[PDB]
């Protein structure tokens, strides 16, 4: 179905489609690889400029994403792609009929997980080789060990050990042996998220109910337990900057910053992502930085920061609340109508079904500005017949724009759905 | 960062080091008692002699200062310097100075304490190195020339910007600006940590506690509109109340009662939170005046809360704790008091709890009902649970006597309840 | 010959000795096993001098290989050098009416 | 006293102390010239020169 | 009698109280010196009830 | 004057890290 | 018509026989033209015909 005139290039105005992103670094440059359906992008995190984008589409949507140093590991319908700067360079077809559900990488061992509880371990062809290509082995977890595979992690300082967190317990698999070396005890609550703490041998498990279990593998024991009820825990992160703060992102779209030393709730952020689209699908501290990147499923990606404390002596007791820092976003729904703002092809207006007009840049995606809806005061200065609370206009069914006199009066006219008047907009 | 900001940082790091005669005359002229000229012209041995006399006076007052005579008030304490010492010794100095300010927070009307603190200021530079502990210490004396002098000579950390307005004027700081200081949120966390240190060292007093509670009540009154601000101000004040109840002194318990009462009548809390507050109060209740104010507090809290499950019965543990720490004759004479505060929902829940659990003191129940003027839905609830208790328990003469009392007062309600449930 | 006590006092006074104050300050205080092992993880031996990070991990110039348990102990010590071990995970673990039920409800509700 | 200033905008900086040992003077490669007392943390003179 | 009768009974049974405006406790700073904690609590409950 | 809560620029400094390729090692 | 509204409780007016108002509301500055309660007795609307938004 390929053409002789056109060719797909990229996608404007998308930051995430709900699949949890992955952070990584190249020395000073911190990057964030985020999926958009069949095509991922790689953002910077120092300034959130776009850095790379996958030039070739995947035939289906990407299911899993990971990224160590200079390689991005995508997992769509059956295969794993090892890509470099968005250029696909190694495909890896699994020898099954299932779909790849989880993925991790450590040392010379890629570890994928297909939904019928089937783990695949891949070895690099050389210790100095860059990506695992050779198929090492395949393991399976039947139902006597645990439930469905929820997550794969690799704890630090574990020679060829892989931590498999299922819905019921926590297993340790040695891939050099291909053997389950240690199964943990049973938890009455189904586990949803896992996170390797920067402390040794300890993983945090967020369950379906409000339980954050700090569990140690060496003792095989629940060291600590934090109770948040009426909440499904959806993301966990640890401040590695030099303080003991935990970030719990619950699927009602909330963030809670806990202090583990004083056993306190430092702060809570309400509705940083839309609850209807899953809420906070990932919250992640930057490694060694007081900056948390929070992505939702509503095509929104924010970055918050922690200021230094104002108290000279106390500090960690008098900790500052999280300041909002930079962000990108898009539409919740698909856009309804689009137009080009000028002959230079720099900006594009797009109105969607979510009752919102947005002007996107084209060059580098740093300028995805929502167009405000803040009414101008009338020249008469009289009263307007309207309610007490603001609410966005209905969806835009037609649009027209000119640039012959921009910045001297209005130059966009938008016709809304089921509305007996069209609005003007200043560009 | 901008180079001006980085040089400001290095100035704040080398703040207390005198690198010329002018900066030395500044750091030495800043004094607590003497003015600028004589403060500049006098000397360390003069100051230390006055310090030793003032502190032996203070040890005569109370024997706690002898350790500071041993370690902070010696001739080697003349000889040393802050900056030439290492980081560990700096931290140890700050710990000793915080202990001393915590101790001398309570005698600020005494010229001996003023003289000892003058020595500490002009030798160890507390008014430059650690101003937060000193200001949290002497905040409650905000209408005193000592506090005005501290405000004139101090360098202000960024939280005390209202006092930064009030520097070098001639009027004391106002109650309104004290309210603004405590109305800032992070300053409340600062003062929370300070009160926690004060509690864990068990050195609190009536004037400090009174100023604390008056500021807190005025703060929640100033925030009596913003429900988001009230909700995010719940954990601070309620945690201060929790640890102030964990303390043992009757002053701390009455201050916690006051904060709890005003908070629960300014913002409608949850039933579980009010039951938890009642549980901690009943657990740590010890003394007579604390008992009196605590009974008034439970009255106020149950009079505030209102919802589905308003007058339901107390749980087993809370009810047993209440009848342990309180007697029927005491609650009876409290009802017999002349003021008669509105114990409607509280007496209703207490009566239903007694009727479920004990089923013995029904004459005491009758005395409560005859003493208090009840309310219609509460009497309806009482009659329904009494119907259930009559049908479960064996029939009692005092039980049918309570029924006859209802015949005296509104038999028709008993008829409506019995026709909804029974004959 | 050791010094006398009174001449030690005189020496302190003359030289301006402050270590007695220093000890008073530093002594001042407010008076008022595992679950699993692995045989191949024990008996595994890895090379050492083949890369710079493990040449950093080692301790002896002439050693070239070490077994798995010592290798992983050196690795854990390096990981500790990276991330300092915190008190919340070191010194704390969970395992008539009370006084902190109010605090527990304050913890459990927003 | 042992400082570490980072001004990454302009070129490799040149350091000269006074003969007393109190004032420092840095000159960047593009236009930054700063003379600072540097102990009491006071900026005596800052000059931006594109030359 | 129905649930509407019970609900109206509860509404009629509820009574009013003195609310907490922002300018009520501003006299305790003036009458806080040299007092007792008990008497301060009595003044608080007086200005509340 | 109320308390100033000024914002400032954030600088993402260098981040040391742990090596999973040092964790996974070959057998003897 | 002085904008004032005196609010009484029946259970005590009927026995006091020269009662005191439970409240004396004054938030309007022109004559009162509509006093109406809620259908359950919780809200009292007072509307003045003289000035707009009253």
């Amino acid at each position: 179905k390929n053409s002789k005139i056109f060719s797909p290039f990229r996608i404007i105005g998308n930051v995430s489609n709900g699949v949890p992103f992955a952070t990584g670094t190249l020395g000073s440059t911190f990057y964030i690889v985020t999926c958009v359906g069949k095509t991922f992008q790689i953002y910077d995190a120092n300034t959130l400029h776009l850095l790379f984008v996958s030039e070739k589409e995947t035939p289906s949507s990407i299911v899993a994403l990971s990224a160590h140093f200079h390689y991005v590991y995508a997992a769509y319908e059956n295969k794993v792609g090892i890509y470099k700067r968005g250029i696909e360079e190694h495909l890896l077809e699994l020898e099954t009929d299932a779909n790849v559900e989880h993925l991790c990488i450590f040392g010379d061992y890629l570890c994928a997980s297909t939904d019928d509880n089937s783990i695949f371990i891949y070895k690099k062809s050389d210790p100095q080789d860059k990506y695992p290509s050779e198929f090492y082995t395949k393991l399976t977890v039947t139902e006597i060990q645990g439930g469905e595979i929820v997550s794969l992690q690799h704890l630090a300082t574990y020679l060829n050990k892989l931590t498999v967190v299922t819905k019921s317990n926590v297993l340790l698999f040695n891939v050099r042996t291909g053997k389950l070396v240690f199964t943990s005890n049973e938890f009455p609550d189904q586990i949803t998220t896992a996170e390797p703490a920067p402390v040794l041998d300890i993983i945090a498990l967020g369950t379906v109910t409000g339980e954050v279990i700090m569990f140690n593998m060496r003792k095989g024991k629940r060291i600590r337990t934090i109770k948040i009820p009426q909440s499904r825990i959806s993301s966990l992160s640890f401040r590695t900057d030099g303080s003991s703060h935990l970030s719990v992102g619950t699927s009602s779209g909330d963030l809670i910053f806990y202090d583990l030393d004083r056993r306190s709730r430092i702060h809570v952020l309400k509705n940083i992502h839309r609850e209807s689209y899953g809420g906070v699908t990932q919250a992640t501290f930057l490694n060694g930085q007081p900056i948390i990147v929070t992505s939702g499923g509503d095509n929104s990606l924010k970055e918050y920061v922690f200021d230094p404390s104002l108290s000279q002596g106390s500090g960690d007791v008098v900790v500052q609340p999280p300041r909002y820092l930079r962000s990108r976003g898009g539409h919740s729904q698909p856009p309804s109508y689009i137009a080009f703002a000028d002959s230079q092809s720099h900006f594009m207006l797009s109105a969607s079904k979510d009752r919102s007009l947005w002007s996107f840049s084209l060059r580098k995606d740093a300028q995805s500005q929502e167009m405000s809806q803040r009414l101008h005061k009338k020249q008469d200065g009289g009263r307007v017949g309207g309610s007490t609370i603001k609410s966005k206009f209905p969806e835009i069914v037609a649009l027209a724009i000119e640039n012959a006199r921009i910045g001297e009066w209005e130059n966009i006219i938008t016709a809304h759905k089921d509305e007996k008047f069209a609005r003007t907009w200043d560009m | 960062s901008s180079l001006s900001d980085q040089l400001a940082q290095v100035a704040s790091n080398n703040a207390t080091v005198a690198l010329d005669r002018k900066r030395r005359q500044k750091l030495h002229s800043a004094s607590l008692i003497y003015n600028s000229k004589t403060a500049a012209t006098q000397d360390y041995d003069f100051i230390f002699e006055n310090a030793s006399k003032a502190l032996e006076e203070l040890s005569q007052i109370e024997p706690k200062f002898a350790i500071f005579s041993r370690t902070l008030f010696s001739e080697s304490s003349i000889s040393l310097d802050r900056n030439v010492q290492t980081k560990e010794e700096i931290k140890d100095l700050d710990n000793a100075i915080n202990a001393y300010l915590l101790l001398a927070s309570s005698k600020w009307y005494l010229a001996p304490t003023l003289h000892a603190t003058e020595w500490l200021v002009r030798r160890f530079q507390i008014h430059v190195k650690n101003t937060e502990m000193l200001l949290l210490s002497t905040l409650n004396y905000y209408q005193t020339p000592v506090f005005k002098r501290i405000l004139s000579i101090i360098k202000l950390p960024p939280l005390f910007n209202c006092l930064s307005n009030f520097v070098r004027s001639e009027k004391p700081p106002t109650a309104l600006t004290m309210i603004k200081l405590f109305n800032d949120m992070d300053f409340l966390k600062l003062y929370t940590s300070y009160l926690d240190q004060c509690i864990k060292h068990n050195a609190t007093y009536t004037n400090q506690l009174l100023f604390t509670t008056c500021c807190f009540i005025n703060v929640v009154a100033f925030n009596s509109n913003n429900d988001e601000k009230l909700n995010q101000l719940v954990p601070i004040l309620l945690e201060i109340s929790a640890k102030l109840l964990a303390s043992k002194s009757k002053d701390c318990q009455i201050a916690a009662h006051t904060i709890l009462v005003v908070f629960a009548t300014a913002l409608p809390l949850k039933k579980t939170i009010i039951l938890a507050a009642m549980e901690t109060i009943l657990s740590n209740l010890d003394a007579k005046e604390a008992k009196h104010s605590a009974l008034l507090t439970i009255c106020k809290l149950f009079q505030t809360l209102k919802g589905q499950g308003n007058v339901d019965q107390l749980p087993s543990k809370i009810f047993k704790l209440f009848d342990s720490k309180f007697d029927t004759v005491s609650i009876l004479t409290f009802l017999d008091k002349e003021d008669k505060p509105v114990c409607d929902k509280f007496i209703t829940s207490y009566t239903r709890s007694i009727a479920r659990y004990d089923r013995s003191k029904l004459n005491i129940i009758l005395s409560l009902l005859k003493k208090i003027r009840l309310e219609r839905y509460e009497v309806r609830l009482i009659i329904t649970d009494l119907i259930y208790l009559s049908e479960i328990l064996e029939d009692k003469s005092q039980l049918v006597e309570l029924f006859e009392y209802f015949i005296s007062i509104n038999e028709d309600l008993v008829l409506k309840c019995l026709k909804s449930l029974g004959l | 010959p050791p010094p006398d006590e009174e001449e030690q006092l005189l020496a302190k006074f003359v030289f301006g000795d402050t270590t007695d104050l220093q000890e008073n300050l530093a002594k001042f205080n407010a008076d008022f096993e595992a679950a699993w092992i692995d045989s191949d993880d024990e008996k595994i031996k890895v090379p050492i001098l083949v890369t710079n990070k493990t040449k950093k991990l080692r301790t002896s110039y002439n050693e070239s290989k070490i077994n798995g348990v010592h290798y992983i102990n050196r690795l854990r010590s390096q990981f500790e050098k990276i991330y300092p071990r915190p008190k919340w995970v070191d010194d704390e673990s969970d395992s008539n009416g009370d006084i902190n039920a109010l605090t527990k409800i304050l913890s459990t509700t927003y | 006293k042992a400082l570490d200033l980072s001004l990454k905008e302009f070129g490799p900086y040149h350091i000269k102390y006074a003969k007393n040992g109190t004032h420092l003077l840095i000159t960047g490669r593009k236009g930054h010239v700063a003379s600072m007392d540097w102990r009491k943390g006071q900026l005596r003179a800052e000059l931006f020169l594109n030359e | 009698e129905d649930e509407e009768d019970i609900a109206l009974e509860f509404i009629n049974g509820e009574k009013k109280d003195k609310l907490v405006n922002m300018n009520s406790f501003t006299s305790m700073f003036d009458n806080i010196q040299n007092v007792q904690m008990d008497t301060f609590f009595d003044r608080v409950m007086k200005v509340l009830t | 004057p109320k308390v100033v809560r000024e914002a400032k620029k954030v600088e993402m400094t260098e981040a040391r890290a742990y090596n999973a390729d040092a964790d996974t090692a070959k057998a003897a | 018509e002085s904008g004032f509204v005196n609010l009484y409780d029946r259970n005590n007016a009927m026995t006091s026989s020269t009662p005191t108002p439970v409240a004396a509301l004054d938030q309007l500055t022109t004559t009162i033209s509509n006093l109406q309660f809620s259908p359950d007795g919780q809200i009292l609307c007072m509307a003045s015909r003289a000035v707009k938004d009253a």
